[PDB]
């Protein structure tokens, strides 16, 4: 039904008809209506009811998580398409290094038409209503990548990372965080942006962004797909796949192919969406070559930072940095986290790691030199609320270092 | 000289043997010295040593809810065994083998008095209580008489059944959480009621009880690591928390007045206590799991994994932790049926902890009974209750998950 | 450039310089900005910022009981002061010479209203009072009346001898004992019963 291309390759027709559709999507007043469609992210929180207990709809923190998101597209791309839009939505490869933001979203004003009439970029942004506030973003030029290897960006790795790994549950961890960057990038400091819970499903980018990650997510499937296991089932999280994902389930949503949908369980397969990509890759590598290229990783033996991820109240950045025994120390990493007061907490089940080798290494630090004379490896932690003060650490379980055994299960090749 | 010790079983204690340990303790209860019984009970729980004793915010020295748990309980038997030796027991601290069933309780520790024909004075059993001199109190034991044998059949047994479960998980840390919670059992079983025994975290150390359990614990501890070797595994290595096992636990840490053995002391890095023999002198007379060898331990585990099963996932803060929890799966329409139960152990005192990971139950025999499928929606009601009757309000917990761990079909490719 | 403020005497302030703080205060007031009044008026109490904002043992921003106590109040007069000028306050902040005896209140803060000249429409004195954001109240006075004077013998009075026995210490620190007391009379006589006040360490910054 619908095929999925990156805001660049759009050509000026097919985002003209983006820009045409949006621009009526906001008019759409019923529930199906972008407003209305808004709220399902989040704030105002319908989600366990319209009753006063409410918390965040969208599943954060959790391996429905990404189901959620990806059912949460097709609502949007379904709307397009009442709406008239002739493609799918795009998706921001934030992968790739960006020069600059995205014209289409950038441009405040969608001056060409054969009317050549002036208007407001319904991608530039939204308001909310309810709040009667409008959107915000703070933007850090820094997203403008640059990284040693160039293609490599922090996106392109932590995204990498996540591709390689068969458990779904370990996948889910990794690949919620890349998706969290884009949220703190654009949103900032505002509090009515991207980098807010509830906030956030204002802002016109979050589909497009979303789409992206989606159709990351979709390509770990077919690459499940290759390495043969089934893509569909998930191991853990059983709970969670079998509720059913509000909104969605309820009236409120007119879809229908949404509210069969709702169970997460049901979301693995994206062909039922009837929506495709153009392509499946992930920054020049094919499903098969990507396939290829994880396991030479899995070669070389790596260090890693485990993150045992309470969640935090406010949305925060969290800083790592390793120190030497003595007082030396460096910038290990960063990762952020986006979570509301309506967040409705959530914990990792498991620990999310980091690679720390390189690092270590620019250390001139080996995994086997000591970090602190206590246990081995004791760091101190940094983390702070997008506003607000620091968070305290005592709550936080402690850091672990990992090593990893890079033998998965890989033969060169069988017999005949 | 004879410094290997042997624990074996207190059934099998021979009478020369138990007189031994009658001796040995009650000369152990009047020792004074740091090394003494008192003392040596107030690393366990209250007083709390764990900040430096003088010293306000006085948190329970013991590591609960974390994976340096075992170790911790591990250095413990051995101060206890130390101690004893000191007194002269010619063996080691007995295991009470609870996984077994029991006629009645051991005669070493529940009766009363021991009338000795070494002179035929009649002498309270020191190995049936002791006396909390920080509280003007005695210990207490109220055992609910249900753990009598009752098997559903022969061996099967509750413990022997989460112990299983715990035996199964290759990797230690998830281990640790399903070891854990087993070990709760008994602590529950024998204090019951009374907020002055087993069942209270910081009165548990003085009951004699106490070191027996934890004898027994700390043999399946060392079965798991056999197992371990057996998979192949290096059994003293732990892969997980590598940081956290550097750390020293204290008070053993302390190597003061406060702990007289150098063993421990030395002792004190977790990662030094896998080796138990070649550390710490002693030996179990059999490591061994119910009548199954350790190779036939592993034999059996795989055939569970073979089967397709459900489990529910309980997270615990483990804040109100000394308590009860019995969860039951009701149908839509129809009864309930008790799940099962496990028990936290927690005083006041102890220190907040909380379960990285989820703790799993194996729903699937009691789906079975009800003939509900895995598919079928039911719902889990689970209330915890204090030691003493109480309600305590579930409504933060988060609910469980609940979990089907299939067998991947049976999977063709992989394996013939 | 007119960088130098002077800080005269509320009396001694002409209609002129008072409408100028009158305009400024009530600027001072709505200025939501860090540097607005609300935002200072957290520095000295509540809400606390003294462990870092987002952070749980909330202890109040003050130096209390301390030597530091005279630098960290001087800072913040004229944190205020800075902000007037922002307003267009042309004068310092004033000081209300407490020691002499007091016929009555100060008119600039005492009367509730200043009907102006400069339109005719009638505003309640923003120097009268200021409300608090965080607790839904407003400042409240109440003060004995007892402290107007009432000397012994003329100039002599509590205050009086209160600070002069604080001007005789020649070292700071036993000075600033005598001094730091001295200056606690002042909340207490304007606060007096009120729990919103000068009275209260918390509540004493919003007042102005
Ligand atoms: O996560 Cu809910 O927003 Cu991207
Ligand atoms: O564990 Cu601390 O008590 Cu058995
Ligand atoms: O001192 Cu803090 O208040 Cu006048």
């Amino acid at each position: 039904n619908k095929v999925r291309h990156d805001l660049s390759t759009l050509s000026e027709r097919d985002i003209g008809s983006l820009k045409y559709a949006l621009s009526s999507l906001q008019a759409d007043t019923s529930a199906d209506g972008f407003a209305a469609i808004a709220s399902f992210h989040g704030l105002p929180a319908k989600c366990n009811d319209s009753h006063n207990n409410e918390v965040a709809c969208c599943i954060h923190g959790m391996p429905t998580f990404p189901h959620w998101h990806r059912l949460y597209t097709l609502q949007f791309e379904q709307a397009l398409r009442r709406h008239g839009s002739s493609v799918a939505v795009p998706y921001w490869d934030w992968t790739k290094p960006i020069h600059n933001i995205p014209h289409l979203f950038t441009d405040k004003e969608y001056y060409d038409v054969w009317r050549n009439k002036v208007m407001p970029n319904p991608f530039a942004r939204g308001y909310v209503p309810s709040h009667d506030t409008y959107t915000v973003r703070d933007v850090q030029e820094g997203l403008f990548h640059l990284t040693s290897t160039g293609e490599h960006s922090a996106l392109l790795n932590q995204a990498l990372l996540a591709l390689e790994q068969h458990d779904y549950c370990d996948f889910a961890v990794q690949f919620e965080v890349m998706h969290n960057t884009i949220h703190y990038l654009v949103g900032g400091p505002q509090v009515y942006s991207l980098s807010s819970l509830h906030y956030a499903s204002y802002d016109p980018i979050f589909f497009i962004h979303h789409s992206f990650v989606d159709k990351v997510w979709a390509v770990w499937q077919a690459l499940q797909e290759k390495r043969g296991l089934p893509s569909d089932r998930a191991d853990c999280a059983v709970s969670l796949m079998t509720q059913n994902m509000r909104p969605f389930h309820y009236e409120i949503n007119h879809n229908q192919f949404t509210k069969k949908h709702a169970v997460p369980n049901d979301v693995f397969k994206y062909e039922l969406l009837g929506y495709r990509y153009d392509n499946l890759e992930i920054g020049g590598m094919n499903l098969h070559e990507i396939e290829k290229e994880i396991k030479d990783k899995q070669h070389h033996v790596r260090v890693f930072a485990g993150f045992l991820l309470h969640g935090i109240r406010t949305s925060a950045d969290v800083q790592f940095q390793i120190c030497k025994t003595s007082e030396d120390c460096h910038h290990g990493g960063q990762i952020f986290v986006l979570g509301g007061t309506k967040e409705m907490a959530w914990a990792y089940n498991r620990l999310f790691k980091y690679d720390i080798t390189h690092a270590l290494h620019d250390a001139h630090i080996t995994p086997e030199d000591v970090f602190h004379p206590s246990e081995p490896f004791f760091i101190k932690v940094s983390v702070t609320a997008v506003n607000g003060t620091v968070l305290p650490a005592s709550i936080l379980h402690a850091p672990t270092i990992i090593y990893e055994p890079g033998l998965d299960h890989h033969e060169d090749h069988h017999s005949s | 000289p004879r410094s290997r010790l042997i624990r074996k079983n207190v059934d099998r204690l021979s009478p020369e043997e138990m007189n031994e340990l009658r001796k040995a303790l009650a000369l152990l209860k009047e020792d004074k010295s740091a090394g003494g019984f008192q003392q040596l009970g107030a690393f366990h729980g209250e007083p709390k040593w764990c900040p430096s004793p003088e010293a306000s915010k006085k948190f329970a020295c013991c590591v609960h809810g974390m994976s340096v748990f075992p170790h911790w309980h591990r250095l413990l038997t051995v101060q206890s065994e130390n101690a004893l030796r000191r007194h002269g027991y010619d063996g080691a601290l007995p295991y009470w083998d609870w996984t077994s069933p029991l006629n009645h309780l051991p005669e070493l520790a529940d009766h009363e008095k021991y009338v000795d024909p070494e002179d035929g004075v009649e002498k309270h059993n020191p190995w049936f209580d002791g006396h909390i001199d920080t509280v003007d109190k005695t210990t207490t034991r109220s055992v609910q008489n249900k753990l009598f044998e009752q098997p559903e059949f022969g061996h099967y047994t509750s413990i022997a059944k989460q112990v299983l479960l715990a035996l199964e998980q290759d990797n230690f840390c998830d281990f640790e959480i399903q070891y854990e919670i087993a070990h709760n059992y008994i602590h529950a079983l024998v204090g019951g009621a009374q907020p002055y025994g087993m069942a209270s975290l910081r009165y548990t150390a003085f009951d004699p009880l106490f070191y027996l359990h934890h004898s027994n614990t700390d043999r399946i501890w060392a079965i798991w690591q056999a197992l371990q070797k057996y998979r192949g595994k290096p059994y003293n290595v732990a892969n997980c928390a590598v940081t956290s096992m550097r750390e020293p636990l204290q008070p053993f840490g302390l190597s003061a007045n406060i702990n007289t053995d150098h063993v421990t002391k030395e002792h004190s890095v977790p990662f030094n206590v896998f080796d138990y023999k070649t550390n710490f002198n002693y030996e179990y007379d059999t490591l061994e799991f119910n009548g199954l060898s350790i190779s036939q331990l592993n034999k059996k585990l795989e055939a569970i994994k073979s089967q397709d099963r459900f489990f529910a996932g309980f997270l615990l803060s483990g804040f109100k932790k000394s308590s009860l929890v019995k969860f039951n799966i009701c149908t839509d329409s129809s009864n309930c049926h008790p799940a099962g139960e496990f028990y936290l152990l927690g005083d006041e005192n102890e220190m907040p902890w909380a379960y990285d990971r989820v703790f799993k139950y194996d729903i699937t025999e009691k789906l079975h009974d009800l003939k509900l499928h895995a598919e079928d929606h039911f719902y889990i009601d689970y209330e915890v209750f204090d030691l003493k009757p109480a309600s305590l309000g579930k409504d933060l917990f988060k609910q469980p998950s609940v979990i089907h761990e299939p067998r991947i079909g049976h999977h063709e490719g992989e394996v013939y």
